[PDB]
RNA sequence: UAAGGUGAUAUGAACCGUUAUAACCGGCGAUUUCCGAAUGGGGAAACCCAGUGUGUUUCGACACACUAUCAUUAACUGAAUCCAUAGGUUAAUGAGGCGAACCGGGGGAACUGAAACAUCUAAGUACCCCGAGGAAAAGAAAUCAACCGAGAUUCCCCCAGUAGCGGCGAGCGAACGGGGAGCAGCCCAGAGCCUGAAUCAGUGUGUGUGUUAGUGGAAGCGUCUGGAAAGGCGCGCGAUACAGGGUGACAGCCCCGUACACAAAAAUGCACAUGCUGUGAGCUCGAUGAGUAGGGCGGGACACGUGGUAUCCUGUCUGAAUAUGGGGGGACCAUCCUCCAAGGCUAAAUACUCCUGACUGACCGAUAGUGAACCAGUACCGUGAGGGAAAGGCGAAAAGAAC
RNA sequence: CGAAGGUGUGCUGUGAGGCAUGCUGGAGGUAUCAGAAGUGCGAAUGCUGACAUAAGUAACGAUAAAGCGGGUGAAAAGCCCGCUCGCCGGAAGACCAAGGGUUCCUGUCCAACGUUAAUCGGGGCAGGGUGAGUCGACCCCUAAGGCGAGGCCGAAAGGCGUAGUCGAUGGGAAACAGGUUAAUAUUCCUGUACUUGGUGUUACUGCGAAGGGGGGACGGAGAAGGCUAUGUUGGCCGGGCG
RNA sequence: UACGGUGCUGAAGCAACAAAUGCCCUGCUUCCAGGAAAAGCCUCUAAGCAUCAGGUAACAUCAAAUCGUACCCCAAACCG
């Protein structure tokens, strides 16, 4: 029953980049989401001789909350909250707004 | 007879060391990690059956583990079993 | 154990009263003796460490009638 | 000097052991008092 | 594997059973040494032995 | 139930899974080493050593089962001793051990108070011991009352710090009666007559209601400040949902929930219903609990310390009547009233919380609160019983500082 | 657009106090009027924590003793190597039991630990190391003693004890020499033995116990005699001619 | 020659004397204070067994498990 999953599209409501969108990469078991491109950090990866890793300051993308992210409606071209129904036995996903199926 | 199944669990893992390297090459002799409760007749049913090679005598020892302290907590590695296996002259192994 | 086999009779406790009623806690024992009872029924002696009372309750119901409630009650005798 | 601990494993498990504790009833009684403290060494005994 | 294994006999499910176990001897010795570089082989067989040990006391005694 | 997983420190490795046996949650199962009542014998717990039987053997040996003690019952056996009995050997069933408090019983202090102290008090308290249940205990008048009556037991409020008890000191302290909670009565001492008739127990089934996973669950944007908006200022919207929590600062409308609406393949509680098994139901005529009541002596219990002391219990010695009879009505007697001991059973109101769930606090906020917010009954100390700590907070996010 | 707290300053009240504000702090605080208190600390040889003081003072644990060269190293009185010196030698050497439990060996590290430094260590970290038919235990046997079926006794708990069953510190089969590892050896290797059980053939034929007997099986002191361990000298062999 | 070592080769290997608190000796002598137990081991028969079982004798074969074994141990490792 997550409204939030891995190929979806999302935008971003609060922090540092209200605004921007892009795909969830992987969803956190600690109700966080990597969404890329998005959350930016980056990193002093110190080198180690073994792995082969020559050692910079690596840019990554940290994780953010799934209360922060919402699924971008690409038909009204904003955000909408999930809800959840069943159609044919099956639980889906749909938008709030215009109650259409998220597919 | 020793069952098929046991056979199976009393050899663990054969011991590399520069005194069982030594063993192999003057003595004929390969070092062997055995289960616990492996007797000296269970260990020379196992390796004349799972390894197909002659055992000439069976020597075991116990070695007892270590105290260690992961960070600031103490600990004690488990103890295990050590079995010398001299094979009869010809044979060789792996 | 200082107990009749028939009455059940136990050592209770209480009080030597001096004049000056000083209270220091004694016993009460009962006053048993073992004895052969001849069971005429089964021509045997039974002995049971009575008390007397219980020797008067022998007499009064007889040895039959004891000796079918000790064994109601599941004593060895 | 002679100090009063001259230790003996024999004489510890004899005296203090397991066995020691649950052959009489105060004994187990002891044994009693160290389960409802908790005790991680519930007794002497290795 | 509990629907395949369950379609046996007693007889198959116990030459499967001594198969298995010298499967898990052989990835054992392979992982005392550096050779197994394929570390979940330890579990699937050990998974796989209990499924077998299971059927047996259903199919005999239960 | 699911798109994500392979518990934590704790990354990594190697993998699994994405429409359904990946994982996860619940029900019933399977496995369940060794020690421990430990139970095959032993033992310095987690070890040592067997016996018997049925199987396997590549004859080297393996595997499995059983073997404690006691109680009861049954079988068989069996002395001195003829029968017999004791004893013996099997078999079956049961018990054993643990656990916080509450309960009943067997034992039972002292410090203390008395301004000392011995009677007394503390107090049938602490403690020890035994036994039991989800409660136990008590319980269906040989009870009170006062010439009117009440109608088993337990509990609460009164009566009342009264009446009394007491080196008449310190203290101890009712009952009758009244108001409530709760209410229920039965059976054997025995025969018949009618025969399965009441009720209860056990075991099924069926239905309802829970419990042990779950499902759906409303409605917000703009702008300003700021690292970050949930804040400010605008403008809306939900509400049987403004309980609560989380989200980069304070969110009804971002998230998780909440109100409300539902949901169980399987197991199980409780109700009903009913089947079966066992159990007797009703009527009649009887019968009506003896080493007992009472007494003497010594103690104990009753608020009642032997006092003028009734009543209750019994260690000891005795010892009735027995319904035309007996017990009680606070020395005792008479009259009158009331009741029927020496056989039992019984729900509710009552007591408690190791433990589970939900919620609450003019309770604490790290020298507090549990000893313990943290790998705490740990480290440490002690031969041992036992004693027993200290120690919370980077940030919104490790972006935990490449060079 | 900066709360509590911290730290200043200014002002104000008769006092306990109050208000405003700078800086720090970075998220709570709370008027008024009521209500309730774990409501105010300098003392209790108070309790806990932190930090002073004496004071860079006493001391640095046997008066068996050091000196030098070389090495390693960031650095050497202390480590390693070498040559001298000194000390023990019925121990300050060697082997165990008891007890400890990895302190053993090797690599590596020097923060803490070592009464100084430390490259060193019984310190940290990682790896390695303990090999048995004969050694020891287990096991067979019992002592003192413990437990103890039944039993006897006791308010309960329990006490004592029979048959038994435990319990060594004593009784009971057998392996030596040489070699070897960084670290084990009567355990490994080489050589040469030994003991007790199994089964199996062959010859032989009174076997049989929970019973009977023998043996095991036993003190103190003293006296010699015979030896050996071991030592000294000679011989012998090798080296030496200062 | 990693200066630690490792490999190879190898003479003589006798006698006398002294000599224990060790061994014969669990002896011998002597004294009074009068000096464990049980099994292994040896032997005797009981019921039993009757040409079978068992007994010892030789030979062959098999078995001898399990646990301990490092290190200090008059000490820097044990009790202080
Ligand atoms: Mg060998
Ligand atoms: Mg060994
Ligand atoms: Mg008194
Ligand atoms: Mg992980
Ligand atoms: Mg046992
Ligand atoms: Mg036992
Ligand atoms: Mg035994
Ligand atoms: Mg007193
Ligand atoms: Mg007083
Ligand atoms: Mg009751
Ligand atoms: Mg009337
Ligand atoms: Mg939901
Ligand atoms: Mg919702
Ligand atoms: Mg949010
Ligand atoms: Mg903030
Ligand atoms: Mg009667
Ligand atoms: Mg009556
Ligand atoms: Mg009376
Ligand atoms: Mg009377
Ligand atoms: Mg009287
Ligand atoms: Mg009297
Ligand atoms: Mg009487
Ligand atoms: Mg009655
Ligand atoms: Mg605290
Ligand atoms: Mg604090
Ligand atoms: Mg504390
Ligand atoms: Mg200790
Ligand atoms: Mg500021
Ligand atoms: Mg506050
Ligand atoms: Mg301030
Ligand atoms: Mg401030
Ligand atoms: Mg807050
Ligand atoms: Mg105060
Ligand atoms: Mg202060
Ligand atoms: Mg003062
Ligand atoms: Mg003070
Ligand atoms: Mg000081
Ligand atoms: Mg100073
Ligand atoms: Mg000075
Ligand atoms: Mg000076
Ligand atoms: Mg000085
Ligand atoms: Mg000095
Ligand atoms: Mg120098
Ligand atoms: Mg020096
Ligand atoms: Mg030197
Ligand atoms: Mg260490
Ligand atoms: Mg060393
Ligand atoms: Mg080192
Ligand atoms: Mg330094
Ligand atoms: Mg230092
Ligand atoms: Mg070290
Ligand atoms: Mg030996
Ligand atoms: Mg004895
Ligand atoms: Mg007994
Ligand atoms: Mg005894
Ligand atoms: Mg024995
Ligand atoms: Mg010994
Ligand atoms: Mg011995
Ligand atoms: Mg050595
Ligand atoms: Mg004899
Ligand atoms: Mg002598
Ligand atoms: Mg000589
Ligand atoms: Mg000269
Ligand atoms: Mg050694
Ligand atoms: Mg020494
Ligand atoms: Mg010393």
């Amino acid at each position: 029953a997550a409204k939030i999953r891995r190929d979806d599209e999302v935008i971003v409501l609060t922090g540092k980049d209200k605004g921007k969108r892009g795909k969830v990469k992987n969803v956190l078991s600690s109700g966080k989401v990597i969404v890329e491109g998005i959350n930016l950090v980056k990193k002093h990866q110190k080198p180690v001789p073994a792995l082969n890793q020559p050692g910079g300051i690596v840019e990554k993308e940290a994780a953010i909350q799934v209360s922060n992210v919402a699924i971008f409606n690409a038909a009204t071209g904003k955000a909408d909250r999930v809800g959840f129904r069943f159609e044919d036995g099956k639980k889906v996903r749909f938008f709030k707004s215009n109650s259409e199926t998220i597919k | 007879m020793i069952r098929e199944e046991r056979l199976l669990k009393v050899l663990r893992a054969p011991h590399v060391s520069e005194k069982a390297s030594t063993a192999m090459e003057k003595s004929n002799t390969i070092v062997l990690k055995v289960a616990k409760d492996a007797t000296k007749a269970e260990i020379k049913a196992a390796v004349q059956k799972l390894f197909e090679v002659e055992v000439e005598v069976v020597n075991t020892l116990v070695v007892k583990g270590k105290v260690k302290r992961h960070g600031q907590r103490i600990g004690r590695r488990s103890d295990w079993k050590k079995a010398y296996v001299t094979l009869k002259e010809g044979q060789n192994l792996d | 154990s200082r107990v009749c086999q028939v009455t059940g009779k136990r050592p209770v406790t209480g009080n030597n009263r001096s004049h000056a009623l000083n209270a220091t806690k004694r016993r009460f024992l009962p006053n048993l003796h073992s004895h052969r009872f001849w069971v005429e029924s089964e021509k045997r002696f039974v002995t049971l460490r009575v008390s007397a009372k219980g020797m008067r309750v022998i007499d009064k119901k007889g040895i039959d009638t004891v000796l079918a409630e000790l064994r109601a009650r599941g004593e060895k005798y | 000097m002679k100090r009063t601990f001259q230790p003996s494993v024999l004489k510890r498990n004899r005296s203090h052991g397991f066995r020691a504790r649950m052959a009489t009833k105060n004994g187990r009684q002891v044994l009693a008092r160290r389960r409802a403290k908790g005790r991680a060494r519930l007794t002497v005994s290795k | 594997k509990a629907k395949e294994l369950r379609e046996k006999s007693v007889e198959e499910l116990n030459t499967e059973l001594l198969n298995l176990l010298r499967e898990q001897f052989n990835l054992r010795m392979q992982a005392a040494s550096g050779q197994l570089q394929q570390s979940h082989l330890l579990k699937q067989v050990r998974r796989d032995v209990a499924r077998v040990k299971t059927l047996l006391n259903e199919k005999a005694g239960a």
